């Protein structure tokens, strides 16, 4: 057997055997990616202390200026 | 030197075509029984040796040489009465070699009987004749008849002091019961069956008394091997095969005949001498199929300068069975040939054996697909590999007698197979 399993119509030959089974495709997958890509884009050491630091002075200055008006 | 040409003078099957009457009246006039009293009197030594110088081979597909075959009886009879029995019948496919000695001219075929008998220390021949041949046993029964009324057979061997008597068997169309050791079973009476040799039937063979069964041919011309010269008979053909065969022209040559001539013969001066040749020339040969049926092919390249003796067309990878050359010519189709002689195989064959009761039956199928092309480039190798698990492993020869025509027709044929094949694939898509 395993010629009249496997017909494909003419073939002349054991082998040329239809063999059409799952794989990738002609030419592979895309290249996966399989590193750490973590962005560090954020607020830096500064611009972080500095808009806190700024807060903790404009905004205090504020909370002064709300006592003196509550005064 | 040159062989092939056998005088009118030499041929040992006078009356071949039944041109003069056969019986007795007819059959002395010929030669037959002329001095036998004589012969037997010589004694069964000088029987065997004669048989042994004279070289005489089998005239059967086995080849074996005789005499040396008729020494393997037992000398001193330990109660089981030594048989003969006679392997008139053939069924080979392309053989009437045993037909034209059966009829015409079967008194040289009942004096070789008592000739070997005395020979082979025997006490009854058992002449098997083939089932079909009705007409050929009823001569034959006829020039028994003659024979015992004639004094020459039965409790006293042609007024000699030997007791020997004739009786004939026949059987029924089979190919099998043929065979040496079937003969001996579907006589015993049970099915044609062939037996295992370790019993060689020299030891145990008919009714379990030792026997040795010979082709009427070799019988038949024991007589004239030893009234004429066991060197004149031996200075035919080549050195070890030696001796006068009963040819068998049989298909696709314009006059097909059966003619006695000598051995190591040139295939091609036979065929162009006496059965006239191929038809439609020389050129016209596809293949021969040099002896019975059981021999592979010959592909008329290897075919022009082969000698129709034992040991060139063993030595061509083929084999000199019964010696009857089965011609096929451009016009045949060599694989339907082939597929219907596996045919033939798969019939007759008794059965007995797994490798040759299953696998010819595998055979007949692969070549009725390949002859179509309904087969894979690899089933080619398939059917070399099949006829080789049958080959050896079976009972008897006719496992060999199945894988060897299928055998030769891939080795020499393996390009029209192949084309057949890649014409079915091409018929395809
Ligand atoms: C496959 C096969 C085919 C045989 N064919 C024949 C045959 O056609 N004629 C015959 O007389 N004996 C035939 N025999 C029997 C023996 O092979 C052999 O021919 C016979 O027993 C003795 O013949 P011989 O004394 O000339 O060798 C055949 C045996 C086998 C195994
Ligand atoms: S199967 Fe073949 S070899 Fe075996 S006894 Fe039958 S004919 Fe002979």
């Amino acid at each position: 057997t395993e010629a009249m399993i496997r017909n494909k119509p003419g073939m002349a030959s054991v082998k040329d055997m239809p063999l059409l089974q799952d794989g990738p495709p002609p030419g592979g997958f895309a290249p996966v990616r399989y590193a750490r890509r973590i962005s560090n884009t954020g607020p830096s050491a500064m611009a972080m202390f500095l808009a806190v630091s700024g807060a903790f002075a404009w905004g205090m200055y504020q909370v002064g200026q709300g006592n003196k008006i509550r005064r | 030197t040159h062989f092939g040409g056998l005088k009118d003078e030499d041929r040992i099957f006078t009356n071949l075509y039944g041109l003069h009457d056969p019986f007795l009246k007819g059959a002395m006039k010929r030669g037959d029984w002329h001095r036998t009293k004589d012969l037997v009197l010589k004694g069964t030594d000088w029987i065997v040796n004669e048989m042994k110088k004279s070289g005489l081979r089998g005239r059967g597909g086995a080849g074996f040489p005789s005499g040396l075959k008729w020494s393997f009886m037992p000398k001193v009879s330990d109660g089981r009465p030594s048989y003969l029995v006679v392997n008139a019948d053939e069924s080979e496919p392309g053989t009437c070699k045993d037909r034209e000695i059966m009829r015409h001219d079967p008194h040289k075929l009942l004096e070789g009987c008592l000739i070997a008998g005395v020979g082979m220390r025997a006490s009854a021949a058992y002449i098997y004749i083939r089932g079909e041949y009705v007409n050929e046993r009823l001569n034959l029964e006829k020039a028994r008849r003659e024979a015992y009324a004639a004094g020459l057979l039965g409790k006293n061997a042609c007024g000699s002091g030997y007791d020997f008597e004739v009786y004939i068997h026949f059987g029924a169309g089979a190919y099998i019961c043929g065979e040496e050791t079937a003969l001996l079973e579907s006589l015993e009476g049970k099915q044609g069956k062939p037996r295992l040799k370790p019993p060689f039937p020299a030891n145990a063979g008919l009714y379990g008394c030792p026997t040795t069964v010979t082709n009427v041919e070799t019988v038949a011309v024991s007589p004239t091997i030893l009234r004429r010269g066991p060197e004149w008979f031996s200075s035919f053909g080549r050195k070890n095969n030696a001796g006068t065969k009963l040819f068998c022209i049989s298909g696709h040559v314009n006059k097909p005949c059966t003619v006695e001539e000598e051995m190591s013969i040139p295939l091609k001066e036979l065929i162009e001498r006496h059965c006239g040749g191929v038809r439609g020339g020389w050129d016209n040969l596809l293949a021969i199929i040099p002896g019975g049926s059981s021999v592979p092919l010959i592909p008329k390249n290897i075919c022009e300068d082969v000698l129709m003796d034992f040991d060139a067309l063993k030595a061509v990878q083929s084999g000199l069975g019964t010696a009857a050359v089965i011609v096929m010519d451009k016009s045949t189709d060599v694989v339907d040939a082939i597929a219907r002689l596996s045919y033939f195989y798969k019939h007759e064959s008794c059965g007995q054996c797994t490798p040759c009761r299953e696998g010819t039956g595998w055979l007949w199928m692969i070549m009725e697909r390949m002859k179509v092309g309904n087969a894979k480039l690899e089933e080619i190798d398939m059917l070399q590999e099949v006829t080789k698990q049958i080959e050896g492993h079976t009972i008897c020869a006719l496992g060999d007698a199945a894988a060897w025509p299928v055998q030769g027709l891939i080795r020499h044929f393996r390009p029209e197979l192949e084309r057949r094949i890649r014409e079915r694939a091409e018929r395809e898509l």
